């Protein structure tokens, strides 16, 4: 029943975590060949 | 480039299955394909060339062509 510093955080997140998708890999380094290089995931 | 864009008409597309290899070359979008592509082939043909112009260089006793086919 009580929100100070730790609610106020969450509710930063669930509200700005609507916009925007995840960036991956390809979406950095701008258009290079970069999937003979790493096969990065998480 | 010619083949390259007339495979995505209509909107990944409704054509998939005819030009499927074909378009799995340029992407690089084919992150787990082993890769198999047209980019590094052309490079891998360059090379075929390169060693094939010191042939084209001095070639003076007709040997030093068959010391790169003595590789072979």
């Amino acid at each position: 029943t009580q929100n100070s510093d730790a609610m106020l955080y969450q509710k930063m997140l669930a509200r700005v975590a609507h916009q925007f998708a995840d960036m991956r890999l390809t979406d950095m380094t701008g258009d290079t060949d970069v999937s003979r290089l790493f096969f990065t995931d998480e | 480039n010619t083949l390259a864009v007339q495979g995505c008409t209509g909107q990944h597309g409704p054509l998939a299955t005819t030009f499927g290899p074909v378009l799995a070359l340029m992407d690089n979008q084919n992150n787990s394909a082993d890769m198999l592509n047209l980019q590094t082939y052309l490079t891998r043909v360059t090379q075929v060339r390169l060693r094939l112009q010191q042939i084209a260089g001095s070639s003076d006793p007709q040997a030093m062509m068959q010391l790169l086919a003595q590789t072979v």
